[PDB]
């Protein structure tokens, strides 16, 4: 079989977050939409990133599958995300047999 | 945020079309699409009309719309029926997520003749003085529609502090009153050549005037 | 969709209050909340604003210190705490919901953190409201002053003439004139609250000018709280 693999990416704005007193550029504060039901609707939620013009992160999981062709990782990983409520636009690269999912690129 | 301004008062006939505007700054009235306008009746919670600067909410008829220019934004009534006499308030979002509404308007909805008031300005009382206080009392009746204007002046200069007004009410004939008081020790009293009650009512003002010395 | 406030009544210049407000017949920890107030015989007056989950809230300048929101999501209660009053925050105070809803996009409904409303940025539902005097008198009976007629008081052969009745608490009073025999071209006002937290009223009626030099003209003062009767002779003066 071939191993095909998956990108799952959800796209978060970044802002000076608050630490203890005040704002600081140096943490960020970082929020996105999770899917709380499948098809229906969404909620905020937020990160935090520290690294020591808009900011945008985005945050990817992979994982892997073998497959015969292309097809049959399409279905497995279109189940994959909609059982853990990935949903974006879709896109593949045959050369590198990848499949990516991402959330919220209208932002970028 | 300052309050929005409106005009305080508006009339028309029953059937006719009319038109009560508010505006505000940059940051708020013309820095949102969120302008909302209030409907308010005697002993009642306000309760709105349009929001969103142009939406009706469900069950308030078409004879309700609204529009925003720049910094002003207003809200019409076409075919004027007798209920919806009462008080419009627009409010609006402002950029620092507060609210602000605006100074109000009453609406009247004419039903008899406009009348100019007849202005009363009497003088502190020798009783009044004579227990150490002075208030300015200014009288103001007979008139139509239901909305006036009061500005206190001494000599020339205008006096905001000391100053009480009531909402005018009706008359046992129908028509309105009003009162105005100006509260002043008895030194300050003395203290000017003369003071003087100025009561606007659509557009045209009436001065009435008191001197300590007589 | 239904709000009930209470906790108002007369209270102390300087002293503390606490409003309440219980919301039924809505998810009150999906939706934002305002108080709003209004003074007798003036506007509205926006006062605060809490997102429903109390993480954020909005005063007006003219209140901040003093007045401040908050809510309790697991009694469904909205409150203002009200400090060091002024005779100025005398008013009646509305609780108020702000609309809200999901926001559209892309076949998604979106909604605030831990499901909360995003705002529609218009009030459409209020209480009834609870009214708050801020006084530091007690029962107190008015002085009655005359307002006496004059040829300033004079036109069109009528003369004007009343009395001020000045500085009592807690309202009301009733005036009437030579003891209810003089009726047409009376009118009593309604009252305003002074400064000090005390309230005046006045009450004028239109005569003949003829008449001045021998009808007798009397107020006469009514306020119950104090058992208070005055009848006060109002009379001509001269230049
Ligand atoms: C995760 O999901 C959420 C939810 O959708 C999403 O949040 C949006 O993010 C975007 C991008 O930053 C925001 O878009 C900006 O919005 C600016 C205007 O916002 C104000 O006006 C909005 C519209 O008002 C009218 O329409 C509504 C709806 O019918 C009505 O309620 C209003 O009354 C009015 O009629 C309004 O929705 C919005 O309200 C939010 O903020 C208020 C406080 O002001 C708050 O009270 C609300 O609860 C609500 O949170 C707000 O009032 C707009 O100016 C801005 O434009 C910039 O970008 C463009 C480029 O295209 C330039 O043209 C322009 O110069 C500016 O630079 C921008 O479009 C949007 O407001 C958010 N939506 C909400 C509901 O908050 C997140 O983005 C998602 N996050 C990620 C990482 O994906
Ligand atoms: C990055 O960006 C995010 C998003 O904006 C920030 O997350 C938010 O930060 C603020 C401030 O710290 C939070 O607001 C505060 O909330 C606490 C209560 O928080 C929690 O713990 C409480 C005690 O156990 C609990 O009661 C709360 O429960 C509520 O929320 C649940 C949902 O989980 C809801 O079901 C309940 O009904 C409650 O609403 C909650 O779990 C609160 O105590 C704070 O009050 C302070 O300020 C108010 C005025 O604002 C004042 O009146 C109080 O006296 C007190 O001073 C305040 O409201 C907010 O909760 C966070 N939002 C999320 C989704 O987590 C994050 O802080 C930012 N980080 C950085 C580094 O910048």
């Amino acid at each position: 079989m071939t191993t095909f693999k998956l990108a799952a990416c959800v796209t978060l704005r970044c802002t000076n977050a608050t630490i203890n007193g005040s704002l600081t550029e140096e943490v960020k504060n970082c929020s996105f939409n999770i899917t709380t039901e499948l098809r229906d609707k969404k909620q905020k939620a937020y990160a935090l990133f520290y690294r020591p013009s808009e900011y945008i992160l985005i945050n990817c999981q992979t994982t892997t599958t073998e497959a015969v062709d292309a097809a049959t990782a399409a279905k497995v990983f279109k189940q994959y995300a909609n059982d853990n409520g990935i949903d974006g636009e879709w896109t593949y690269d045959d050369a590198t047999k990848t499949f990516t999912v991402t959330e919220g690129l209208e932002v970028l | 945020q300052s309050a929005l301004t409106q005009p305080a008062s508006v009339s028309g006939s029953p059937g006719q079309s009319i038109t009560i505007s508010c505006q505000g700054t940059s940051n708020d009235v013309g820095g949102y699409e969120s302008v909302s306008w209030y409907q308010q009746h005697p002993g009642k919670a306000p309760k709105v009309v349009i929001y969103d600067v142009s939406k009706r909410p469900s069950g308030v008829s078409n004879r309700f719309s609204g529009s925003k220019s720049g910094n002003t934004a207003s809200l019409t009534i076409s075919g004027l029926q007798a209920e919806d006499e009462g008080d419009y308030y627009c409010k609006s979002l402002t950029s620092t997520r507060r609210r602000v509404f605006g100074t109000g308007t009453k609406l009247t909805v004419l039903g008899q003749p406009k009348a100019a008031p007849s202005v009363t300005l009497f003088p502190p009382s020798s009783e009044e003085l004579q227990a150490n206080k002075a208030t300015l009392v200014c009288l103001i009746s007979d008139f139509y529609p239901g909305a006036v204007t009061v500005a206190w002046k001494a000599d020339s200069s205008p006096v905001k502090a000391g100053v009480e007004t009531t909402t005018p009410s009706k008359q046992s004939n129908n028509k309105y009153a009003a009162s105005s008081y100006l509260s002043l020790t008895p030194e300050q009293w003395k203290s000017h050549k003369s003071y003087s009650c100025q009561v606007t009512h659509e557009g045209s003002t009436v001065e009435k005037t008191v001197a300590p010395t007589e | 969709q239904r709000l009930v406030e209470s906790g108002g009544g007369v209270v102390q210049p300087g002293s503390s209050l606490r409003l309440s407000c219980a919301a039924s017949g809505f998810d009150f920890s999906r939706q934002g909340m305002h108080w709003v107030r209004q003074a007798p015989g003036q506007g509205l007056e926006w006062v605060a604003f809490i997102k429903y989950d109390g993480s954020e809230k909005y005063h007006a300048d003219s209140v901040w210190g003093r007045l401040s929101i908050s809510r309790d999501n697991s009694k469904d209660t909205l409150y203002l705490q009200m400090n060091s009053l002024r005779v100025e925050d005398t008013a009646t105070y509305f609780c108020v919901r702000e609309a809200g809803g999901p926001d559209y996009r892309n076949g998604y409904n979106y909604y605030d953190f831990y499901d909360g409303y995003y705002n529609y940025h218009y009030m459409d539902v209020w209480g009834k409201g609870t009214t708050v005097t801020v006084s530091s008198a007690s029962t107190k009976g008015p002085s009655v002053f005359p307002l006496a007629p004059s040829s300033k008081s004079t036109s069109g052969g009528t003369a004007a003439l009343g009395c001020l009745v000045k500085d009592y608490f807690p309202e009301p009073v009733t005036v009437s004139w030579n003891s209810g025999a003089l009726t047409s071209g009376v009118h009593t006002f309604p009252a305003v609250l002074q400064s000090s937290g005390l309230y005046s009223l006045s009450s004028v009626v239109t005569v003949p000018s003829s008449s001045l030099g021998t009808q007798t003209y009397i107020c006469n003062v009514n306020h119950k709280p104090s058992n208070t009767k005055v009848d006060k002779k109002v009379e001509p003066k001269s230049c």
